[PDB]
């Protein structure tokens, strides 16, 4: 039980993540292929004192588009709470921002939603 | 940039 | 360009590291800037960004727990740096609080922030 | 356009809209129990004439949580998309939004989504 | 003072907007320039009766982003609020949504924000 | 305000 | 679609 | 929660 472990979104988009003692998330989202291409680093923070009443633990993360073989020049984060239990969660929103002109920043984030389970798809 | 294969990490 | 002491309008501040390879990480304090209102902040952004003029992409999040307060909540920041005599980082945020089940439709605020390297 | 109709959401609150040919809709959410106290006016905008490549119908609308009965100094605006097919679809994102302070403005807007169906769950 | 009147951002885009006594907003958005082709049909909806104790007014409205002239298949929702005071202004966040195919549905949806006064940027200062 | 009434009508 | 001329509406 | 002592470093 916990945030450390293999996460998979309903698409099998993995990430495999370890919650340190002290608030960090550290390590990587790849596709559901899983081939290096399409690996990239995540790095964020939760709480790591989360309150006793049942309500869930705050989080973020972000990943950059950029890994050592394509660059999309773009980074999202993800804002959400985990859920404990037997059907552990990680519900969330989500921002993607693109590198643009200052013409263009106007149109440069775009907003979405996904969830999290440890059940692979 | 939106590139497409970045679908699937966003649940799309 | 990005790694520096930030602001935004009232004063809260963070420094910031940007990594060789791609990390942020850093200290988001307030404008007072005691150890209570000191966080510990981590992020990414593109390393290589284009050379048309664009922004570089980034992202940051500070949950906030220090080792003497806990908003059982956290923030995340979308957006762009913006070089040159007047640097700036434009930002998205999306705040989260742990919540109930039955509350977490009312979990996330949304909002917007710009900071930049001088001192209001 | 095939937007015109009764719509629910998951937890069977539900909406009856008219999508006029002047690109106006115009209606009512009211809760799953759909008591008087649980009726709201809605309006909103469509595009009266999307795009034939398979591209679904932009929308929005807005409910202000006041009516007769009660304030709760409010409003939520939903953006997003009619899907046509055998069972037609919106999906939307939403920003729900209170009256503040200023001191308070910072956290005045929710954000979310939802999907909406012509099928009562 | 109050709602209804013509607001402008800081690009000079400018909406007329009526605020109707049991919460409609009507009216019609356009650009600086302000001809025919940049008008578009404005609709939402306030709070009418907002609260007595300092608070602003919550609001909100819709744009379909077609006219008899062209059509970007895409609508923009703001949702803010009206606050008064010795410049009125409304603060915004916005969601602006194109319809997409079922594969591009999640980059169908942008986020931003921006803010409105009575004051025409040509004349500000 | 968000009143818990208002969950059902946000899809929670 | 989001074209270029609907930039001033949104601020930018 | 969202105390009021965040709203600073939230622009506000």
């Amino acid at each position: 039980a916990g945030i450390t472990g293999t996460w998979y979104n309903q698409l099998g988009s993995t990430f495999i993540v370890t919650a340190g003692a002290d608030g960090a998330l550290t390590g990587t989202y790849e596709s559901a292929v899983g081939n290096a291409e399409s690996r990239y680093v995540l790095t964020g923070r939760y709480d790591s004192a989360p309150a006793t009443d049942g309500s869930g633990t705050a989080l973020g993360w972000t990943v950059a588009w950029k890994n050592n073989y394509r660059n999309a020049h773009s980074a999202t984060t993800w804002s959400g709470q985990y859920v404990g239990g037997a059907e552990a969660r990680i519900n969330t929103q989500w921002l993607l921002t693109s590198g643009t002109t200052e013409a263009n920043a106007w149109k440069s984030t775009l907003v979405g939603h996904d969830t999290f389970t440890k059940v692979k798809p | 940039a939106f590139p497409d294969y970045l679908a699937e990490y966003h649940g799309g």
